[PDB]
């Protein structure tokens, strides 16, 4: 009927366009909720229609006007919402392209709010699909360079991952997930290393090193981090071990060269 | 030939 100034900043408004049924009810944080979403900027042009977007309440898998504006619908209500760029893509934009501030236009339709599940109680394969929906969420975020989002989505990935301490799962289902964790710890490196969380960075760099000594990624990040904050001395051997597995590498000789240059004061 | 700041 009205729009509704969400954050009192005339940053994020709500215009309900289909009221739900008269005995729907919101949807509560946790909860996997199941969107048909039309976006387009602020000049009219249509971005992309997801007609089933299927994402967790809180989570940020997708973007923050998502998260801040669907709590405020029933499940069943088609509600239009204007977002600035902070709540979107940002100073810089996406893949399935969005210009650097631009404002966006949602046309949301909430269809379904299913309750969370149970993280202790997922089998091998759900846990599988749940680690890897948040990997590809977070390498999205990544990508935009939303290190802080990508961080998040990173951090819930492995957290799905390991809370199996009550559920059997098989031999071949423990590797699988291994796999997985080593790859989100490596991605949440790269993230840290972005927002200058060098101690953090350097746990999880040392975490996937712990799996796979001879991972060129983590080995060059925690050379580059160890770089970055003085530790010329313990940089060196390991940036070094880097390049023995790539010698031709260009990024890893940069990084070499301007460590040794740099170790003159 | 590995791009370093790819996210896999």
């Amino acid at each position: 009927e009205e729009w509704l100034d969400i954050l009192g900043n005339g940053l994020l408004r709500k215009k309900t366009l289909v009221p739900g049924p008269p005995g729907s009810s919101r949807p509560v944080k946790g909860q996997v909720v199941t969107v048909h979403l039309q976006t387009s900027l602020e000049n009219g042009t249509r971005v992309q229609e997801e007609p089933e977007l299927v994402f967790t309440l809180g989570d940020c898998d997708v973007i923050q006007a998502l998260d801040l504006s669907v709590p405020l619908m029933d499940v069943g209500e088609t509600a239009m919402v204007t977002a600035d760029s902070k709540y979107c893509y940002g100073p810089q934009g996406r893949s399935p392209y969005i210009p650097p501030h631009a404002a966006l236009c949602l046309e949301v339709t909430l269809k379904t709010a299913v309750d969370g599940p149970d993280l202790e109680m997922l089998t091998g394969q759900e846990r599988v699909a749940l680690a890897n929906r948040k990997r590809e969420c977070g390498n999205a975020h990544y990508q935009r360079a939303d290190f802080v989002l990508a961080a998040n989505s990173y951090d819930l990935a492995i957290k799905a991952i390991t809370s199996s301490a009550k559920v059997d799962m098989t031999f071949e289902e423990e590797a699988q997930l291994l796999q997985l964790k080593v790859k989100c710890l490596n991605n949440l490196a790269a993230s840290q290393l972005k927002l200058d969380h060098y101690r953090a960075a350097l746990r999880s760099c040392s975490l996937v090193l712990e799996h796979q000594p001879d991972n060129i990624k983590a080995l060059f990040r925690k050379g580059k981090v160890l770089a970055q904050q003085g530790e010329y001395s313990e940089a060196i051997p390991i940036l070094r071990a880097a390049l023995k597995l790539e010698p031709s590498n260009k990024t890893i000789h940069a990084e070499l060269s301007k460590l040794v240059k740099k170790h003159a004061a | 030939d590995t791009e370093m700041e790819e996210v896999d």
